[PDB]
RNA sequence: CACAAACGCGUCUCAGAGAUAAUUAAUGAUUUAAUCUUAACCUAAUUAACUCAUAAUAAAUCCAGCCCUAGAACAGGGCACA
RNA sequence: CGAUGUUGGAUCAGGACACCCAAAUGGUGCAACCGCUAUUAAAGGUUCGUUUGUUCAACGAUUAAAGUCCUACGUGAUCUGAG
């Protein structure tokens, strides 16, 4: 608790950086912690006019997935601003031409609206897989948990627990398969 | 301002329209299916 | 399990029904009472799409689904074992209960785009390029309402449509 | 009964069924030899012979089919469903024929 | 192919097929019979 | 290295001469634009990892001129090479096994007769213009009662948008400007001077400098297998080519004077 | 066409790959037959858009004067040959 | 109503698709050539004249075709003024 004033001031407000790991996660719950993070609310020193937000770095967003159909539904809209420049595109496109647009975009439509969202943004960190720059691996102070938990397939089960599951019914061995 | 009847199905003021959520049918649904029953 | 067997010797072919062993139903059932086979092991309105274990048990080595008078289910928990199968493939579950092709596995396509819970097939669906206001919105269906009835533990029911 | 006969059944030379009518086992090997007896199937070809063997202790039931390929097909239903036995038989002895 | 908001089969010969999302009337002996529902 | 398949040649810088005409010898009448290589030297070279991470990046200098009127760091970039200050200076992607060495030179004897080339200059500078020259708007009648507007550009809007359109076309600069001709047929090569004879027309101003590069329309893809690759070299044959190179098309300053039968 | 130019009525050049909708097929379950499948798995045949290869641009800081096929101004190219 | 200047042209066109042309298909009382229908597709096209102030409309000659509409019956601080 005794600190000099200074260094306390600095431990108090100090940036810190979150890692976020991508894979199998729907990008909506992946941006409400990265939102959260991103603006400083997970602080209670938070306000908005602290500068106080924190740096997220979130990888294997190319693995990223979607409940549902909305890879074939969600379209992304955009206009260059020339007439006839209008331009719809179905999430699946966006995401096979730039890896980490959807989840980019996810986050950008979840924080404040104000100026702050522009710098915060520049806080925020996106690599497709798991490729980083070790500048930014040795920043690294904790790993949030992800937020939907990945079932597994059948093959990654034991066969403990496959043989601990009970057969519900009996097939007749006439029957053919 | 539409007369009393009308062709168009005529739009409730929404205290009627929560009234008539309130009181919607509600079937009895019993315990245990009859049919997984013996 | 019955095998049939087929052979091509000097102009003469044979072929031949041959039975293997089939695994029995576990020994000991909860609700042995029970009529149907999801109801005596008290599975009703418990499983979803994400359980393999449960759901593997009706299909065939090629994925398709069983027919009900041999597996015997309540017609409404084969529809909704239906329903969660299809899911469960579409998810990238059951990896080994595909059909195998030889020449086929070669020729990559853009890699798999993760998905869970889809309803609908990827092929059939249109991309909603509308939207539409907050009084008319075209939203978007999530899971099956067959199993609107699983047992929620929030106490909210599940949301079907986003 | 009616797969078989839109089928041109003329490319057969010998159809023979061999079956053992006490055993519990032999009901599928009937319905084909009920399904290949009918009138239409009969009269595509009359240059063709369908036998009945009907043994009470050969104890195993079969169905031996000739035809102008050089070519003979052995099916023995012992374990095989009739309509099983009734689609080898289309799709071996059409595409072959 | 005519679409209609109503399918229904106009022999003994159409078969009705569930494809892309949506319903059809396949019919091999009169062509003219085929519907897709809109 | 030799050539493979998917491969791409260093291009040159070239001086537009003027235009003259030639003949084929089936009695058509082709116009040809003559370019001149003057000093032609790679400059410098980015590795394929270091620029657009798929080809490599050579550069290449045009004409000499004065050292006076360049810049320091310029002046130092030539004196640790070695060679007089350059013009232009341009850039030209290449494949890996197609990169020479800075300090090189080019002649004009690297493109051969018959091949097809893309050109790219500034071009003429018309400088302001209004929206007849720029665009190629009809105007307004001339006689009939119009007052003040026989050029302007009428309406250039909708009444309900109440803006004007990004994209809409107004006068405005026409000119100077970067344009690139494609699928240009070389006829003629000259070596004593170093000329290249083009086909048509190139875009420049005469005695502007122009880039020169093979086509990479997709007709002419993989034409590149008989030319002289990495490089032209005048050392290496140890044996002249003729005065000038032909196409087997072209009649010929000499010749029999073509007869039909 | 009475400036060395501008100009047309004159001359030159103009493109690959992927993607799809409707609609056709192959394999095949729920419904051991069938069935192109808002069943899976691989699949084929297939409009226009639209993306994208590819091309273009791409040397930080001498600049008084003078010249210019560069230019409203500001900028820009030349000024060692000769 | 202490002014939101009005028809048709000119100029430049922005958009819809309920497609006139170009593309891909289904059905035919589709042999072929023509057609008649229906589905999908809006990147690009959609003529010149005689008379009418005219929009329509008639007529001559063509076109791959001479689309239906919305934009203050688009566009008068850009033009026209025949009405
Ligand atoms: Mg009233
Ligand atoms: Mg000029
Ligand atoms: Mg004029
Ligand atoms: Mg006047
Ligand atoms: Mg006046
Ligand atoms: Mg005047
Ligand atoms: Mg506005
Ligand atoms: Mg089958
Ligand atoms: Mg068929
Ligand atoms: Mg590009
Ligand atoms: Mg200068
Ligand atoms: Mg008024
Ligand atoms: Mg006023
Ligand atoms: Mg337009
Ligand atoms: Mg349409
Ligand atoms: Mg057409
Ligand atoms: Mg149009
Ligand atoms: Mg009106
Ligand atoms: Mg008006
Ligand atoms: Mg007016
Ligand atoms: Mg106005
Ligand atoms: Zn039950
Ligand atoms: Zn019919």
């Amino acid at each position: 608790s005794s600190f000099s004033k200074a260094p306390q001031q600095w431990a108090t407000f100090a940036r810190v950086w979150y890692l976020l790991d991508g894979k199998m996660q729907p990008p909506g719950k992946l941006a409400a912690m990265a939102s959260v993070k991103l603006q400083g609310l997970h602080k209670p020193v938070y306000h908005q006019l602290s500068d106080c937000g924190d740096h997220v770095v979130i990888m294997n967003t190319r693995h990223i997935a979607f409940s549902g159909n909305k890879w074939e539904q969600k379209v992304y809209s955009s206009h260059t601003g020339y007439p006839g420049g209008f331009r719809q595109v179905t999430a699946a496109q966006l995401h096979q031409k730039d890896p980490v647009a959807i989840v980019k975009l996810a986050i950008y439509g979840m924080l404040p609206k104000n100026l702050h969202r522009r710098t915060m943004m520049q806080r925020l960190h996106l690599f497709p897989d798991e490729d980083i720059p070790e500048d930014i691996l040795k920043n690294l102070v904790e790993e949030l948990p992800q937020p939907r938990k990945v079932p597994r397939r059948l093959d990654e089960y034991t066969q403990e627990e496959i043989e601990a599951f009970p057969r519900v019914w009996s097939p007749p061995e006439d029957y053919r398969l | 301002g539409s007369k009393a009847v009308t062709r168009h199905r005529r739009v409730m003021h929404f205290e009627r329209q929560k009234l008539m959520a309130v009181t919607e049918y509600i079937p009895p649904k019993p315990t245990i299916n009859p049919r997984c029953l013996p | 399990f019955r095998e049939v067997v087929e052979i091509l010797d000097g102009k003469t072919t044979i072929i031949e029904g041959r039975i293997t062993e089939t695994p029995q139903e576990s020994p000991n059932p909860p609700n042995p009472t029970g009529q149907c086979p999801i109801c005596r092991w008290n599975l009703k309105h418990k499983y979803n799409y994400e359980d393999v274990l449960l759901l593997s048990q009706f299909i065939r080595p090629h994925g398709g689904m069983l027919p009900r008078r041999i597996t015997g289910l309540c017609q409404e928990e084969h529809l909704k074992i239906e329903e969660c199968v299809k899911m469960a493939h579409r998810a990238g579950l059951l990896p080994n209960h595909r059909p195998k092709l030889p020449e086929g596995f070669v020729p990559k396509s853009k890699p798999r785009l993760n998905r869970y819970l889809t309803r609908w097939s990827p092929r059939s669906v249109k991309p909603i390029y509308n939207k539409g206001h907050r009084w008319n919105k075209v939203r978007m269906p999530v899971g099956s309402p067959l199993l609107k009835d699983n047992v929620s533990y929030s106490g909210r029911p599940l949301l079907l449509y986003h | 009964a009616a797969a078989l006969a839109r089928l041109g059944l003329r490319a057969v030379k010998q159809v023979r069924v061999q079956f053992c009518p006490f055993e519990k086992n032999v009901e599928s090997t009937r319905t084909f030899l009920q399904a290949v007896s009918s009138e239409k199937v009969r009269c595509t070809n009359l240059n063709c012979s369908v036998i009945a063997d009907v043994r009470h202790d050969g104890s195993e039931p079969c169905v031996d089919v000739l035809f102008g390929d050089g070519h003979r097909l052995i099916m023995r239903g012992a374990h095989l469903t009739a309509q099983e036995m009734l689609t080898a038989f289309a799709s071996h002895i059409q595409a072959r024929g | 192919f005519k679409t209609k908001g109503v399918l229904k089969k106009r022999c003994r010969d159409c078969y009705l097929v569930k494809r892309r999302g949506r319903w059809f009337i396949y019919c091999k002996t009169n062509p003219k019979h085929k519907q897709r529902q809109m | 290295h030799p050539w493979e398949p998917g491969s791409s040649r260093v291009g040159l810088i070239a001086l537009k001469l003027g235009m003259m005409p030639l003949w084929t010898k089936d009695g058509q009448k082709h116009v040809v634009t003559l370019l001149q290589v003057q000093d032609c030297h790679v400059l410098k070279y980015t590795p394929k990892e270091n620029h657009n991470g798929r080809m490599a990046a050579l550069t290449v200098g045009g004409k000499t001129v004065s050292h006076f009127h360049k810049s320091a760091s310029i002046l130092e970039f030539y004196q640790e090479l070695g060679l007089p200050p350059k013009q232009k200076v341009k850039i030209f992607n290449v494949t890996e096994n197609a990169v020479i060495k800075p300090g090189t030179p080019l002649y004009a004897a690297h493109f051969r007769p018959g091949q097809y080339v893309d050109v790219t200059a500034k071009t003429i500078g018309k400088g302001f213009q209004g929206v007849m020259r720029r665009w190629g708007f009809k105007g307004q009648p001339a006689t009939h009662g119009q007052t003040k507007t026989h050029r302007r550009p009428g309406a250039i809007s909708t009444g309900d948008v109440a803006r004007v359109w990004p994209g809409t076309k107004m006068p405005g600069q026409l000119g100077n400007i970067d344009r690139t001709a494609f699928g240009l047929k070389v006829w003629r090569i000259n070596t004593k001077h170093n000329i290249i004879y083009v086909n048509g027309s190139v875009p420049g101003h005469k005695n502007c400098l122009v880039k020169i590069k093979d086509s990479k329309l997709p007709a002419y893809k993989d034409f590149c297998k008989n030319l002289p690759f990495p490089t032209y070299f005048p050392d290496g044959d140890e044996e002249a080519l003729p005065e000038d190179l032909y196409d087997e098309n072209v009649c010929q300053p000499g010749a029999p004077s073509i007869t039909f039968t």
